[PDB]
């Protein structure tokens, strides 16, 4: 039964008041503020992406490295085949020249005793 | 986040990419000629997110189509749908890549990758609004593999701001090409830790699994490999290309699936599991989610943890039955989810079924489990490197043998990342 | 005059307004072109009037992407609102708060004050604002946080009163919700005067058992909702007696600047389908109030102790009536009030009939109410919220996404610890 | 476009290259004097004149004229230019020393000049395929000589190599064994890839499955030219599945020393018979395990696979194919490496072996050549080394090749190489 | 490798030449006029190894005729088959050599090794590919001796590159008397060993033993000798003048046929043995391989070990059942092929057989038994020499005693080889 109703406000399609049961029982930002949180997370979203491009970058830059060094190893393969057949074809044709060199020698030393024969019967005949 | 600039690169990921645009062409009503004769508004509400309206009424996929050899890109031409793609977006050299991840990446494939660069460019400036990439292909080969990842990496540096998306087919001795695969495939998987933003894990170990004990196909060939791939395509792109709340485009989707930069892998999972020549309740599908049987990837979900999970329903289904068999499914299998990730899983209820079924399912998981795909690759690379078999192939392109040594460690700390939240609790 | 702008930010604030707006132009007479055949001039203070007489919407709806937006643009209500009212982005913050605040909301916050402006500028004694937003969507949390801070500065002393959407599991769209809303709530606590916040879940419950929708959609959800708002603002646009300026609302329900979220409850929410049944007594709808599957928010009063109430009736309702009803509650239930405070209530009657669309799920009914208490209770959201925070930070999951848009990881324990403080307050508060 | 450029050196060389074109001919359905009334592949093989004549890629040279002559007065001397078939008047008389140094050397740079030629209107040259004997003197000597210089002029461009394994049935020379060691050594490093073919192999299936009592090298090279044309039907047709030169070596060669597999053939059924019926995909697939169907004798079983290349061609399926690979899987009897995951690269081509009309072999509706590195094939090189082992410890022949510039200490170094070559395969096939 | 230059030197030389041009002519088709009436096309395709194709279809022998005395060389012009020879080809002096191998090599000879250098330069110079040159001659007389070895070192001199095969008859006591026969035998063999690349040792030791033990021909004259000869001689020239794929030319036969520089000295063999007035099947002609009384020189091929055999069977005959036959014959007589040079026989078969016959097979053996023979010649020549023994024939004509010691010793160290290789294991 104990309750306080106090009127507040009565208008055109309403009405108001307060109804007590019982009394209690103990008696800014700025822009430039906003501007600098804001282009610090722009900053930060633009370093790292410029991070990701310069690795991205560094991984052309590999690309570059394989590449040349498919093209280098193909020469000194090349470099390395010509020159191993050069000293192969010059090794065979001073060893060929000097065994066929050594048997005309053979031949030529056996014709000059030849003419040495020749000679010895010539002073037997006649004397 | 509208459109979706498709690239399918090698053999592999021509093959499965252009299964991709008939099934979804089918499913929005779109014929051999880009002509639409469909009979609902959701078959057109999104379709810009795929394909470009061309002169008069006719759609166009904005797909690139790559790779080294021209014979795939004729067999496409040939194909089903293969006058549907525009003719100046095939680009292809003569050369090969020999399946030879150093071929693609390093020699014949960066000489045609200005050529596919361009294209894209052409594709990507004439968007509205750029969602991102999406690529299919193999890590087993040369091209879609080394020319792949070569190309994921030069569009990240002119397209860092967009999502990066793969559909990547992880080689299996079941179903093998090529001797060199576990080197093809680590040297991609490295490529795809550092670059990409979601990899859905299409693995031919589990694909080859589901078509022989599961379909009881005694000799599978990559038809019925590929109409699974295709069935779980559609399905993991349902959300992208009909409207809906729910992971309704590439960022929102990485957001939701991927709490760490690295583990952005997922095991995609499909019910009912069909064959090419020919049912299924609300609870019946619910439950394939823990299937090892229903995995694209060769790995068991129950081995791990999930740290993210969507479940994508599609058909004339209660949506008040699937709420209820999702809220049981998890509280049943609490010990299978990270506790520390409160309520990852996220269902989406799509009233068009894939082309061929009446009602299905299909899961994209982020689970701790894929971890074993990975190990498997692992233990099939230092088998060969710990001989340095087939490894003159590599060298002899300009590579080195720090880049093989580069690519396992990282591998190995993937699986040691995915083992360290697999035990992670939230009793720290 | 007393007029007020309405902002409708993201998805949920723009489907919302939807609802709001159609609600008031029932309740005015005004049709969907802005025309009204033509009570009292009060409905001025939400509707400015053109020379053509048209009467259009003193609100502004953004959203980062066009999509939501575009429903308006198109829909029934497309000649009501003004096309330079109704501002969206190309891309949106994908579920990111750092991303709707500090990377995409950037570029568009300007343009959003020059329309608020121009709103602001036909206004003869502005109250404030009405900002309508959820906690967990990217646009929801940062851009309102981000215009919450740009409207200080620019309205200095201009009350600024908030409908925020708590996250809800059944209807949820994003994993990262708790992060979006410890950041919101931290980065708009020093900026808001007054938030009323309603949880998908509470709202969802109510729409499931009092309304027998089997899953309910957002389309239910904001039909409902809107009846809560039109309840609290109808004393604001009818010639009303509590709560008849903005103002009011800070000096009846908030005693501390911190401790600003009163908690809503609604009754009676009767389905439209209802085989004819006889009318609720003022007794039955008062009693309704202390029933915490009525409240707008799940928590329990119980458990907490009140420092406010404002029973707002509306319909064939008699002070007689209310005061018995009143008197029977209090007679009955504890009714916990802080020791500083007097136990009582503030009522107020505004005898424009509760309005519904017709079509709709709810019934029409001849007399409803609305409280507005300021409870310790409403703590136990927070909790909630905060426990969901905590679990996923201690493993830094998704901080990537924050950090890459620029963020630093100190924001997250800055704006935890702030919530942590106002976990305390709600405690100090409620000590005797 | 991916041109091939063939080099057939000596009297085998140009003989099993007469073999090989006119099938190639048969298969393209071009005529002897160059013209044919679409796939095109076959243009990897064939240039084409203006006159709409298609004139092979090859070039055929001997040091002596007798064997070139019979192809510049033969069905097909107008397929082939003049300048293309070079011959010098004296031959190498069985002596590598005579091929290599004092009589190759005199015709080395006309060779080149026109390879370079026949370079010159290629657009994506693959490589070279060389065709010659290991026991000729121009077949060792020269092809020796000429693989170096090639190495020179066109760096690490695919360098592969058919090569005739000596045998005592139609042996012509006690020498052979010293120009196969001589041979291999020079070219160990600028061969990618060495298809051996064993002279004995081809004589005993000739005399086996055909029922020729004593095979010419008329029946010899019909049987080789269907083998090489099996190798090239992937780079001359476009098929299900194709295999270019790399893939060959990528999928064949693991160490590059290591670059000697092991080819076989099957169904070889007599051109009689007719009672044979169709043999399936299995079973030809099963035959290519069977030591019967080899074209080098050796053991697999005393060995292991490193890889394994099936090139297919006919009414084949690929269904068909890996069923037939998966019971080839499970055999205990066929035994793989461990450090090799798979050792399987499937090719398949829809045109069936086309046959010489008049020739020994019948016309079969599929047909199967597998490419195998075996470590068994070491035991080829065994029988080699232990033959020039007994003639070289008494210098036994080595006057010969002394007397035309050659050290002795080109002998040792040769079998040195050859005995770490052994080794080799014996670390190979080692487990880890 | 096309041309060879056929030089016949002396008696014994020009007559054992004359008969090789009669029976290759009849073989090839080829009439004492140079004019061709054969039927077949394999007798044309290599003609040009021996003849030249002159004005009009004639075609005439390569041949230069050589001798210090022109007896000989009558008898050939006025023989059959002689007016086929090139006129001008016929060189020859007046003086003889008197059985004395140093009027050949060194007096009369040397006066007469140029006018035989032109003709032989002439021919040689006319070649389109000269495989090398292809002598005839006697070691036991003077001229074929003495100037066949003076030639052979004088041809050598301008074609170092080209092969130098000899034809050499070894004289036997048997058959010639002229005392002297071992030191020119000797002194020629020293020259042999030296300058040439292969030489066919032809025995008259064994002629004779064919023709009076086999043929039973109680007084056997050069012209039954002669006729064994010509039937060799046409079978040993089979690969050089028909189609084939094996030793079809000088460098080739003896890459096959010799692994050590000095050791090229062929023993032939021939089946069937005929009189001048006379089929046997594929296992009897090869056994005749082994067989003495088939061998063209007088060894046993049993008492040593075959290095290298070329075996050539010619006529109508199965190649499978020669293929057969002639496995068994290496496998059954395993003991008499050196192991170390493996598959060293190496067998041919040509479809035309030689003049007369319808069947044949010859034998060109490496054999270290052939020291049997050089023993013989070495034993007569010691006893002379031991004596000192008609020396100043030698010395009188310029030649020191030395030249004699050196020609022994060369000769002792080649049957010392050929006994260390016999001995020689795989081990
Ligand atoms: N599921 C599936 N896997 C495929 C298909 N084609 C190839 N693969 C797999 O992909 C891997 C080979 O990669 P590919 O894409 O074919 O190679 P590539 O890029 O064409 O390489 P090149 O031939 O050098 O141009 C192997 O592990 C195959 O099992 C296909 O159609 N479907
Ligand atoms: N009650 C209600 N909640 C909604 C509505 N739309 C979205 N939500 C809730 O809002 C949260 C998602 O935030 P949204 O407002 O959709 O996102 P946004 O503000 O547009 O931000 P972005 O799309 O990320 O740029 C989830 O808790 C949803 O359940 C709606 O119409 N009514
Ligand atoms: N399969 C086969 N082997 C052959 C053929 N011709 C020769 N041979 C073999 O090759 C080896 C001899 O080498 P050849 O090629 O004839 O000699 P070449 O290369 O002409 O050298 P020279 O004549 O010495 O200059 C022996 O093992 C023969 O059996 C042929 O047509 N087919
Ligand atoms: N088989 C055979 N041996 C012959 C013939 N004529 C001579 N001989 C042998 O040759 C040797 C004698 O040598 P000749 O050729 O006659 O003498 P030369 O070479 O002409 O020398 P000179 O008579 O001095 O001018 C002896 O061993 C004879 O047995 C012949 O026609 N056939
Ligand atoms: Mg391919
Ligand atoms: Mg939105
Ligand atoms: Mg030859
Ligand atoms: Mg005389």
């Amino acid at each position: 039964a104990d309750m306080e109703v106090i009127e507040l406000n009565k208008a055109t399609s309403g009405q108001s008041w307060e109804v007590i049961l019982k009394p209690p029982s103990f008696d800014d930002p700025s822009l430039e503020e906003i501007q600098k949180k804001l282009e610090a997370a722009e900053e930060r979203r633009k370093y790292q992406e410029a991070e990701l491009l310069k690795h991205l970058a560094e991984k052309r830059e590999h690309e570059r490295e394989v590449i040349q060094k498919a093209i280098e190893e193909n020469n000194n393969f090349i470099k390395m085949a010509k020159e191993k057949l050069a000293q192969k074809m010059e090794s065979n044709k001073e060893n060929r020249e000097a065994h066929l060199a050594a048997m005309l020698e053979r031949l030529q030393e056996k014709d000059k005793h030849a003419e040495e024969v020749r000679k010895n019967k010539e002073l037997k005949e006649e004397a | 986040m509208r459109e979706i600039v498709h690239i399918q690169a090698g053999q592999c990921g021509n093959q499965i990419g252009a299964k991709f645009w008939e099934i979804i062409s089918d499913e929005h009503g779109i014929d051999a000629t880009g002509a639409y004769h469909g009979d609902s508004d959701l078959q057109l509400e999104r379709i810009n997110v795929y394909y470009n309206e061309a002169s008069g009424g006719k759609y166009v996929p904005r797909a690139v189509l790559v790779d080294l050899e021209p014979g795939t890109m004729d067999s496409v031409r040939s194909g089903p749908f293969g006058q549907i793609f525009r003719p100046d977006n095939f680009v292809f050299g003569q050369s090969g890549a020999g399946n030879n991840w150093a071929k693609g990446h390093y020699t014949e494939g960066a000489e045609l990758v200005d050529s596919v660069l361009d294209v894209v460019r052409k594709e990507a400036e004439s968007c509205d609004c750029l969602q991102g990439f999406q690529l299919t292909h193999s890590l087993g080969g040369g091209t879609g593999s080394g020319m792949g990842t070569l190309l994921i990496s030069k569009i990240r540096e002119e397209y860092p701001d967009r999502i990066m998306n793969t559909y990547s087919v992880v080689p299996s001795p079941k179903v093998s090409d090529t001797v060199v695969e576990p080197y093809n495939a680590t040297l991609s998987v490295h490529q795809l830790v550092e670059n990409t933003d979601e990899t859905y894990c299409i693995d031919n170990e589990a694909l080859y699994d589901i078509c022989f004990r599961t379909l009881k196909l005694t000799t599978p060939t990559f038809g019925d490999l590929n109409h699974l791939v295709s069935l779980t395509m559609s399905g993991v792109t349902t959300c992208l290309r009909f409207p809906g709340q729910l992971n309704a485009d590439l960022r929102k989707l990485a957001v939701n699936m991927v709490p760490f930069p690295r583990l952005h892998f997922f095991m995609p999972g499909f019910a009912p599991l069909t064959s090419r020549g020919s049912a299924l309740t609300v609870p019946e599908l619910t439950q394939q989610m823990f299937d090892a049987k229903n995995m694209m990837a060769a790995c068991d979900p129950r081995h791990g943890r999930y740290l993210t999970v969507a479940a994508i329903f599609r058909g004339r289904m209660s949506m008040k039955e699937v709420d209820e068999q999702m809220l049981n499914i998890q509280n049943k299998n609490s010990s299978y989810f990270v506790e520390w990730i409160p309520n990852n899983v996220k269902t989406a209820v799509c009233d068009i079924p894939p082309r061929g079924l009446k009602m299905s399912a299909t899961f994209i998981g982020n689970s701790t489990a894929i971890q074993e795909l990975f190990k498997r690759i692992s233990e099939q690379f230092t088998a060969m490197f710990r001989r340095k078999a087939f490894l003159h192939w590599y060298t002899g392109e300009g590579m080195d043998e720090m880049e093989f040594t580069e690519a396992e460690s990282n591998m190995n700390d993937l699986v040691s990342e995915y083992q360290q939240y697999q035990e992670a609790t939230a009793d720290e | 005059m007393r007029e007020c702008i309405s902002i409708h930010v993201g998805q949920a604030g723009v489907q919302i307004g939807n609802a709001c707006w159609e609600l008031y132009c029932l309740e005015h007479g005004i049709q969907p072109d802005g025309q009204m055949p033509s009570g009292d001039d009060s409905f001025n203070t939400f509707f400015s009037e053109t020379g053509a007489g048209k009467h259009v919407p003193r609100a502004v709806f953004v959203d980062l992407e066009p999509t939501v937006v575009d429903e308006v643009r198109t829909g029934t209500y497309r000649q009501l609102f003004h096309p330079e009212q109704l501002i969206t982005g190309k891309e949106d913050a994908a579920n990111n708060y750092a991303r709707g605040h500090y990377t995409i909301g950037k570029e568009i916050v300007d343009l959003v004050l020059d329309r608020i402006r121009k709103l602001a500028d036909q206004c003869t004694g502005l109250q404030g604002f009405l900002i309508f937003h959820s906690f967990g969507g990217g646009t929801g949390s940062g851009f309102t946080s981000l215009l919450m801070e740009r409207l200080s500065v620019d309205y200095g002393k201009k009350s600024k009163l908030e409908f925020a959407i708590y996250p809800a599991p059944q209807v949820s769209t994003a994993v990262v919700e708790p992060y979006n809303s410890i950041l919101t709530t931290h980065t708009t606590l020093e900026h808001s005067d007054c938030a009323f916040m309603v949880d998908n879940e509470a709202i969802y419950d109510i729409c499931r058992r009092n309304l027998d929708i089997e899953r309910p959609t957002y389309t239910n959800l904001n039909r409902l909702i809107g009846q809560i708002v039109s309840s609290i603002t109808a004393s604001l646009r009818f010639d009303g007696a509590l709560n008849v300026d903005l103002t009011e609302f800070q000096t009846n329900l908030v005693p501390y600047p911190r401790i600003h979220f009163p908690l809503v409850t609604y009754a009676p929410v009767i389905s439209a389908e209802k085989a004819y049944h006889e009318q609720l007594s003022v007794a039955e709808i008062t009693n309704a109030c202390f029933e915490p599957a009525n409240q707008m928010v799940k928590c329990d009063p119980r458990h907490g102790k009140y420092m406010a109430c404002c029973m707002l009736y509306r319909g064939d309702v008699v002070p007689k009536d209310v005061n018995a009803a009143i008197a029977t509650i209090k007679t009955k239930r504890t009714i916990q009030f802080v020791d500083w405070c007097p136990t009582g209530f503030k009522v107020g009657i505004n005898y424009q009939p509760p309005t519904v669309v017709p079509g709709g799920d709810l019934a029409k009914v001849q007399r409803a109410v609305c409280m507005l208490s300021n409870t310790t209770a409403i703590a136990e959201a927070w909790a909630r919220l905060d426990h969901k925070f905590d679990l996923m930070y201690a493993k830094r999951a998704f901080v990537h996404w924050y950090v890459g848009e620029g963020m630093e990881e100190g924001e997250f324990s800055e704006a935890r610890e702030d919530l942590a403080a106002l976990e305390k307050d709600y405690e100090e508060v409620g000590m005797d």
